[PDB]
Formats: C-alpha cells, structure tokens, sequence
RNA sequence: GGAGUAUGGUCGCAAGGCUGAAAAAUUGACGGAAGGGCACCACCAGGGGUGGAGCCUGCG
RNA sequence: GGAACAAUUGGAGGGCAAGUCUGGUGCCAGCAGCCGCGGUAAUUCCAGCUCCAAUAGCGUAUAUU
C-alpha cells in the first residue's frame, strides 16, 4: 500500500506552498547552503579581548 | 621493471577514493604491490568506471603507460585474469 | 538480552567482549550485598556513557534499581562527523564525573583493545573533574606511562603500528581528596585499524632481560622527591643491572571547577624492564597514598620490589596486560595463537576471562608445558565495519 | 578520453520547459537567454557610462 | 643522580608516540 | 529492465537468500551520498539495504523473482558488499520553489514558496537561485501577505522565471526483511508495475515533467535609450543627431 | 547560530581536505618520478 | 576561420613544446661539455 | 568600573514614565547573548552533530 | 649540466620545571590660582520632537 | 528490405541540464558530467553527432632495431 501510495511531499522533488501543509518546514530538520557572512555577535570575549 | 613486459601485483588500496574531480588521475590511481619483487608502486586505470570494478586483493596484470600527474609509469590491464576493457565494454563478467 | 551474566567482576571485560561479539547480553546483581550504595558504580556508569558515545547503534538499559543492566551492542565506528562529531579529525569529548576513584587506564585498556576494530579512527578526549592520570591505590590501577609503554608495543607485536597509535597527555593528575578527584586531561588518537591482527607466537624464552627504563612523575611537589626516588630505585637495582634509566617529570597542578581549586597532588613512579629477546617488557608502578605522605624513597623501594617480583614471576607477559593480549589473540584469525605464560602469573581474572569467552562461544585454549605454553584458537572476526575502498 | 566514453555517455541532456499552467509569462529563461540579456545590458550601460564621462 | 637518560630516550619514551617493539 | 529504488529485490549473499527493498545512492563527487531514483545503467552505484550483516569484500548476486515463467535471464544484478553500519546517511534533493511577485532592480519579492514568516525566518539568509543561474539570498520575511519574502539578487530577475531553493533532505531505508525461505513456502513481495496492472492503477505521469520541444524566438532588444538632460549636457563632438 | 557553525565547519573541512590531497599527490608524484628517473638512468647506460 | 585559428593555436603549442624539448636537450648536452 | 563602563548593559535614558514610591540597570545584552549562545551550543550544535545517531542509554533511576 | 624558483617528505635543534591561578626618575607623581579660547551636549531668545490613545520593525 | 540474414578495431573531435564539484574584487572561469523534478511500458532523445585510419584482422606493453 505504501509503495503504491502517492509519494510524500518531502520526497516529491518540488514542494510548493500549495502542496505541503503549513508549518511543515519548522517541523522538519534539513540542511542548506548559505551565502555570505553574518555579522559577529559582539559578546563578552570580543569586548574583553 | 624487471625484464618482463607485464607484471602481476596485488591491490593494496585505491588511494584517491576521497576524490572531488571525477576524471582526475589521483582518482584514477591505485597502489598495487607487484608480486615477484613484492614492491609497492602505483598505477593508473584508464577510466573511473573501471576503477569502480576493481577492488582490493585482486591479482592485477599491468604494463607500461606511454604517450595532471606525469610520472606514474604503469597502467593496469587485467584484473583477476580478465580484460578491464572488456568489462568496460561489458563483454565479460569478472571472476571473484 | 539473550546472554546473561552475574556479579560485578570483570565488568569492562564482559562489556567489551559483548561489543566485540554483537551478542546482546544482560547482567544482574552488581552490588547486591551493598545496601549502602547498591547497583552501579560511577566509573561504571561513565564507562557506559563512553561506550555508548564511541559506538553506534547500541542499546543499553539500566534498572530502576541500577543493579541490573541489559545491552544490545551495535557497531564500533569511531570519530565520525556524520553521526558522532563534526569533522574527521574532530575529537569526541568525554567528561567523567567528580566522584571517580578508578583509573584512566581502567578506562583505557578496554577502549584500547576495542578501538582497532572500528570503521574509522578514534579521537577520545578525557576531561572532567575525575580525571586521574596516575596509578590508584584502589584496585591498583595502572598509570598512563605504564599503560602506554607497557601494552601498546604489544599491539605493535599484534600488527597494529605504533606509528599511528597516538596517546598524549596535556595535564596529569593524582587523586587528591580521598580516592575521588582528578583533573588531568588526556586525548588519544587511535589512527590504525586493521582487518585482522596478526596471530602471534611468543614461545621463545625471554631469558636475558637487557635493561630497565622508567618514569617518575610528580604532580604538585618538588622534583627533589622524584630525584630521591631515582636514587632509591637505582640503589635497589644497580646490584642487578647497570643500564637503569628513569626520566623525571614535574607538573605544577591541575585546577578543577568547584571558581576553581587545585587538585591531583602527589607523585609516583613507573618501572619497565626490557628483554633482549623481542618485545618482552616487565612493568610495575607505585603511587603515593593520596592523603598519606610516605617517603618517596620507600615508594622507590616498593616499586623496585614489585618490578623484581614480576621479573621472578612472569613468563613473558605480565598479569596486568595478560587479559589484553589474550583477547587480541582471541580476536586474531582462525589459527593458533601461542603464548608462553608463567605458572604464578595466572589470575582469577584471567580465569574469568577464559570463562566468559567460553560463555561467548568462541573457541578454546589448549595448555601444554614448555612455564606453561597456552594456545588459543582465534575466532577470526576482526572489525565488522570498514570502508574497504 | 573521447574514446574512453560510452555513446550513452556522449548522449545529451534536454532542457525542461515552462510549466504549462504558466505559459502566460513567456519563455522559461535559462542560461542562454540570461547571458544574452546581460550581454545587451552590459553594453548599453557601458555606452551610457562613457556618455556621462564625456 | 644518574637518572638523566638522553634526549633520544626521552623522545622515544615520554613523547606521545609509544615505542615500537621492532627496533633496537 | 532497469530497477527502481524501494522496489523488492531478492539477494543471494552469504548463505542466506532474502527479499528486501534497497536504497540506491551515488557518492556525488565523493561528497554527499545522493539517493537515486533509478539504478545507473552500465554504471556502478551504491545501494543500501536492511538485513543480515557480512564481513566486507564478499561477492553477491541478485534477482527480481524466482519465476520459471520469466522469458529470459532471471538473474538481475551483482557486485560486492562494501560496508555495514546502523542508520546510514542517505540524502535526496529537495527543491523549494517560489515565483516572483514583484521585481525591482535587484531585490525581488517572492511569493509562492512559503506558508509562514516562521518558516522563512528559519530559512533566514537562504541560498536561493533562479533557474537562469542568477544566484542570490533570502533576507527577510515580507509582512503583509503572510508567506512572501524579500531576496537580494545579482541582476534583474524576470517574472518568467521560477525561484528554486536547493536543499538536502535525509532518507533512511525501510526495515523490511523477508528471508526468502523457498522450501517451507513463503511470501514474496510483488513489484510496483505488476502491482499497478493488478490493482488497475495508472502510472503517475506529469504534464509538467514530460520533456517538450521549445520554441526559442530570436531575442532582439530595444535600441539604446538616453535621457533628455544627458543629450543636453554632452559636448558637441558626440551629441546625437536626429531627424 | 547555524550560520556561524556551518561557516566554521565548512571552511575547516575543505581546508583539511585540500591539505590531505596536496600531501598525497606530492608523495605519489615524488615516488613515481624518482623511480622513473632511476629506470631512465639505468636504461640510459645501456 | 575560427576552427582553423583554434587549430593553429594547438599546433603552435606543439611547436613550443618541441622547442622547449630541443632547448633543454641542447643545454643539457652543452652543460656537461662546460663542466 | 561597572559604572564608568556603562555599556556593559542597557538602560532607558529617560527615567520612569511615572514616579511611584514604595520600598537603573535594565538587563545585560552581553551576558544575555553569551548565556544564550552557550545554550544554543549545548543543544543544537550537539544535535547537528548527532544528526543520525540511533539508540542510547535508557537510564531509569 | 648550470642557475633560479617553488612543493612535499626525511633528519637535528628549539623540547629538562627552586616549582605549584588570581619598574624608571637631576627627566617623575598629583594638585591649586590666575588668565584666555570655545560649544543649541554652556548661558540668553525662541522653536521643535518624544513622552497622552491606537499600530507595529527594532532593542532588553 | 534494414526495426535486418545483426563488421569489426583503433584515434581525434564537436553539441548538453530546475545536476554535481572547485577557484574569485558580482554574470567569469575551470574541470567535468548515464546521476535531472516526475516517470520503467515511461521515455522515443545528436534519433542512429562528425571525421581519420585499418578492415576479417587490429590494438597495447616491453625489448628494440
């Protein structure tokens, strides 16, 4: 039944915001690249150094 | 090497198994130990696909290699007594 | 769950053999007599922590009592960035809690014997409050240098190269307040795995013991003390041997969280004797009593006498390393391993190792004379996972 | 080399086409189209630039 | 005192590397 | 035939024989262990199944069924075993798609990708990329229509384009295990295709994924357009002459 | 937090990677070229 | 024209390589004569 | 020291919108973000390591 | 062969702990009184925000 | 009557993606690429890409001459 069943959206290639439910992305746990450097959080060690 | 035209040797380890570029020669290289002298050398396979067939501790016939890493002098020709090129054209299977 | 054990003796040994076999076991009645502190001991539970950490896919449960446990072994993998850690050369952290008395080597020798049977390397980093580095009075646990230069050359004999066997200390430490305490950090990089180690034949007599080396460590005290220890020990041994040579080493102090506090004060000395025949080595250690303050000369005499006793008693391998080399010879290939043991050297611990291996189901030991030549039949399992390229 | 490759190796990829529920917005711009756009836009901005130069 | 061994014996003994068995 | 991942598959390896579903991956360029959808014809790949463990470098063979009524070549596949573990690290690609809502010079809003500002601010700083090959970055969720967001790009993207995010999502195989005990009699799992013909189910087929023959109309551009004040202030030698 | 962590991890990982392969190709090319030079000199005397 | 020009680039590369071959052969042979 | 390096912390410049009498630092960005980053380490860095780790110590005591 | 340049690996030194966390000054250290110059963070003439209620980025 | 009564062996080359990998003062470049979103009774693709050699014989290794 599962093999003959429709693939989940997590394994269908594209997942459009029409396809999947709402908060499903926060529920998940994935990986992605980034681009760029975020700023350095000026913390105690930065300051005291 | 020696006086022979070919050499039989033992696959140590396909060094360059962690490769990034497919057709790089450090992908295609493999350390072998030529049997009669028990010596470690390294050789090239002509193709990455054939590198997928070759595994360890298989007897390897190899010969000279003459025409980004110039200096490897040998190239593997037969493994476990079967022609690598015939495997690569999918003519025969490999005896294991 | 399937195999069962009883008592608390040879806990690490039973455990590591269950790892090495993948036999799911279940042990009962750890501390049944002790109504005071029944169940586990803290070094044991940190040991279980470390085992779960280093391995993968293993399941371990401990009773509400804490006195019965059950363990489904997974695989020996090591410092992996996918599951365990972040990088390849990432070091896996291990704290052990402050209420530890037992030895670092008491953690190491099981880890040391298991780790050449991993898929990738091992990168353990022992920190924590209870990281003693010295010998214990305790169960007379080994010290770091003793462990290193006393058992790792044996892996060199077994086929595992010391070239990629790596152990380094950064801080050393004694017990301090009672048996508990510690503070010295260590890290070990077992970088040599093998398919199957070499099955070995130590059968020739280790007759002419050539020399003696050793190491005096002092952690918090003046170096005059370990100097005096060298004087004492050479006064014992120079009637036997010219080439006795002991390095000395001084560490200021380890400092531990409560704000921090100095601990691990003490000193001790390690003796190793080296036979001209092959890698045959006799070791002993002595450590000052953690609250005592006895004379370092007496400690030198004591360690000297211990070395002399193992000289008299040991056939080739000493009793401390006996379980190790036996287990490795067991995990050697499906052949005969031939060790030359001495008659006095047999321990109830060694007999227990025999018994529990027989419970595991690998083959047995044949015993003929020459001291007693023991021979084992290797089960030839080796590591289970390895990325054969 | 070129003789060390299969014919199915030598075979091609075909480019995908615009989703048929979206042909309203013209073609699906891929790398050919992109670079032709940026060719013309770099050129015409460089000509504007040399003009403000003068 | 004569315990002071050598730089070489130091390097083989107290260093991170355990001494191999198969050397002289 | 070539064979699909997740399909049943009977393996002859060691003493045992056992029916399982494998998970096919490549080793992308020795990076990330990417889950295939079909096995690569005339190419080695990496499979991962769930069953008995064997010390490595062991040969094995492989079949789709033991039917005598197979017209030809009942064997299907072969190779050696490479490694064993628990909980492999399989990944498959995931493309999170939007479509541009408005397009300014650089910064483009994108709408139909997300269902919440929450999901966006999880994917803060996200490495986004239009099909045409313009790179770019997701920077803030847009507030007034819930689920739209702001992104900063490398040129003027086009309302024609589709905004795709590349991500990598792990898969794990299923832990089914049939010991194909032939002599006692035993249940074989069936294949998806005969399953579809049996249960009278058409194979899923996408109008949006079937390949098509594209017309490329030959692009020309508008002529150069230069502003009023510029053609005023410039010096004689280069003024524009217009009739 | 994932951005700082991923940056640190990625930089370090590929740095170690390229270091490893640089050393590997140095070893192999040096060995093979050394042996090639020796065999060339040996044949060259003949 | 573009096909021929690229090919001429290839053949010039061949010429430069053989020139370097001849050059280092010359200076190898000559250097021993100057030792 | 804590005073004349006031930027160890935040306060409003205004003083109270309403004086109420019954018987000023407003919280520290630096320690706050520091403590939090330690927590984000000890949870999400640890898990992001342990992406794919199966099984564990079932301690009931 | 020579001269450079890189690159990696080898080798030796650096790599032995009276020890156990928290000054310089013939020139310097610190004031004080007077006198000047300045400033919508001073005086003076005014002006104008915020601070009252709602909305919400941000910050704590 | 070619989808066959089923020519081979070498060499060189060109064309490619909602793919991958690496480098950087943005679009560039490099290597490469059966791996592409879907889909296996589905696809009908450069539809059998181009050219050189030998051809029922030829290639490669080493020794060479």
């Amino acid at each position: 039944a599962e093999l003959v069943a429709k693939r989940a959206w997590t394994l269908a290639g594209e997942a459009t915001a029409a396809d999947r439910p709402v908060n499903s992305l926060l529920g998940e746990d994935m990986e992605f690249d980034h681009v760029g450097k975020p700023v350095p959080v000026v913390t105690e060690e930065v300051s005291e150094s | 090497f020696g006086g022979s035209s070919h050499a039989k040797g033992i696959v140590l380890e396909k060094v360059g198994v962690e490769a990034k570029q497919p057709n790089s020669a450090i992908r295609k290289c493999v350390r072998v130990q030529l049997i009669k002298n028990g010596k470690k050398v390294t050789a090239f396979v002509p193709n990455d696909g054939c590198l997928n067939f070759v595994d360890e501790n298989d007897e390897v016939l190899l010969a000279g290699f003459g025409r980004d890493i110039p200096g490897v002098r040998f190239k593997v020709v037969k493994v476990s007594g079967v022609g690598l090129l015939a495997l690569w054209k999918e003519k025969k299977e490999k005896p294991r | 769950e399937f195999l069962r054990f009883t008592g608390h003796r040879a806990f690490t040994q039973r455990l590591v053999l269950a790892t090495l076999y993948g036999r799911p076991i279940h042990i009962s009645k750890i501390r049944s007599s002790s109504a005071t502190n029944p169940g586990l001991a803290p070094h044991e539970i940190s040991f279980l922590r470390l085992l779960e950490s280093v391995t993968n896919g293993s399941i371990i449960d401990v009773s509400y009592s804490g006195t019965t446990i059950t363990y489904q072994p997974g695989l020996i993998t090591g410092t992996v960035p996918g599951m365990n850690a972040s990088l390849s050369s990432d070091a896996i952290e291990h704290v052990i809690p402050a209420t530890n008395t037992r030895g670092i080597t008491y953690f190491l020798i099981p880890l040391a014997l298991l780790a050449p049977f991993s898929k990738a390397h091992l990168n353990v980093r022992f920190t924590g409050p209870g990281v003693i580095t010295s010998a214990t009075h305790g169960a007379r646990d080994l010290s770091i240098d003793t462990f290193r230069t006393a058992v790792l050359p044996l892996y060199g004999l077994f086929g595992i190269p010391p070239a990629r066997i790596e152990l380094r200390v950064l801080q050393r430490s004694c017990a301090g307040p009672g048996g508990k305490g510690g503070g010295g950090i260590v890290e070990m990089r077992f970088a040599s795995q093998v398919r199957l180690p070499k099955t070995l034949h130590l059968n020739r007599r280790p007759g002419k013991v050539r020399r003696i080396r050793g190491v005096a460590y002092c952690t918090g005290v003046a170096a005059s003390h370990n100097n005096r220890m060298i004087t004492a020990a050479r006064g014992v041994l120079n009637q036997l041997v010219s080439d006795v040579h002991i390095a000395a080493q001084y560490d200021p102090a380890p400092l531990v969280a409560e704000q921090k506090k100095k601990t691990g004060i003490g000193f001790g000395l390690s003796l190793v004797a080296e036979t001209s025949a092959e890698g045959v080595i006799y070791a002993a250690d002595e450590v000052a009593p953690p609250e005592g303050g006895v004379v370092p000369e007496d400690i030198g005499e004591k360690c000297a006498y211990q070395l002399l006793d193992v000289i008299a008693q040991g056939g080739c391998v000493m009793a401390a390393s006996a379980p190790t080399v036996l287990t490795l010879m067991a995990m050697g290939s499906e052949d005969v391993g031939r060790l030359r043991l001495g008659r006095r050297v047999v321990s109830p611990e060694l007999l227990e190792l025999a018994r529990d291996l027989k419970a595991f189901g690998a083959a047995s030991w044949g015993i003929r004379d020459a001291d007693l030549i023991v021979s084992v039949k290797g089960t030839g399992v080796g590591n289970v996972g390895r990325k054969v390229a | 080399m070129s003789s060390l490759r299969h014919a199915i190796q030598r075979r091609a990829h075909k480019e995908r086409a615009q989703p048929l529920e979206r042909q309203r917005l013209g073609i699906l711009e891929k790398k050919k189209d992109y670079r032709l756009r940026a060719r013309d836009y770099k050129k015409k901005q460089a000509v504007l630039k040399s003009l403000r130069q003068k | 005192a004569d315990g002071k061994m050598s730089k070489q014996e130091l390097k083989v003994y107290l260093s991170s590397r355990p001494p191999d068995p198969t050397r002289k | 035939k070539i064979l699909k991942t997740g399909d049943p598959l009977i393996f002859s390896l060691g003493w045992r024989r056992f029916q399982t579903l494998p998970i096919y991956s490549i080793w992308d360029n020795r990076t990330r262990n990417r889950m295939l959808k079909y096995t690569p014809e005339h190419m080695h790949c990496f499979g991962t199944f769930w069953g008995p463990l064997i010390a490595p470098n062991t040969s094995f063979c492989c079949f789709q069924s033991f039917s005598a009524s197979n017209p030809g070549f009942r064997i299907a596949a072969t190779g050696t075993v490479l490694s064993v573990d628990e909980s492999t690290e399989i990944v498959k690609k995931l493309k999170l798609v939007g479509t541009p809502w408005k397009i300014f010079k650089n910064t483009a809003f994108i709408k139909d990708m997300f269902n919440s500002s929450l999901e966006i601010a999880k994917f803060e700083g996200a490495a986004i990329r239009t099909v045409s090959g313009i790179r770019g970055q997701i920077k803030r969720a847009l507030s007034k229509p819930e689920g739209y967001f702001r992104a900063t790009f490398e040129d003027k993207i086009l309302l024609s384009d589709i905004v795709i995010l590349k991500a990598w999502y792990p898969v794990k195989p299923k832990q089914f295990y049939n010991p194909a005990t032939n002599l006692i009699g035993w249940q074989s799992m069936r294949l998806t295709g005969e399953i579809r013909r049996a249960e009278n189910i058409p194979t899923p087929q996408n109008p949006n994924s079937t390949y098509r023959k594209i017309e490329r109309p030959e692009r020309h551009f508008n002529p150069l357009r230069v502003p009023k004040n510029l053609a005023a202030e410039l010096p004689f030698k280069s003024q524009i002459v217009q009739t | 937090f994932i951005r700082r962590e991923q940056l640190r991890i990625k930089k370090e990982k590929d740095e170690a990677y390229e270091k490893k392969f640089k050393r590997i190709i140095a070893e192999i090319q040096n060995e093979e070229g050394r042996a090639a030079n020796e065999y060339a000199r040996e044949k060259a005397a003949r | 024209r573009e096909k021929l020009k690229k090919e001429l680039a290839e053949i010039e590369e061949r010429r430069r390589e053989k020139q370097k071959k001849e050059k280092k052969e010359f200076w190898e042979r000559e250097g021993k004569k100057r030792k | 020291r804590e005073q004349f390096n006031p930027f160890q912390f935040k306060t409003n410049a205004r003083g109270p919108k309403f004086e109420v009498t019954t018987n000023v630092i407003k919280g520290r960005p630096e320690l706050s973000r520091a403590r939090s980053e330690e927590k984000r380490r000890q949870t999400i860095l640890v898990e992001m390591q342990r992406r794919n780790k199966v099984g564990g110590i079932i301690d009931r005591r």
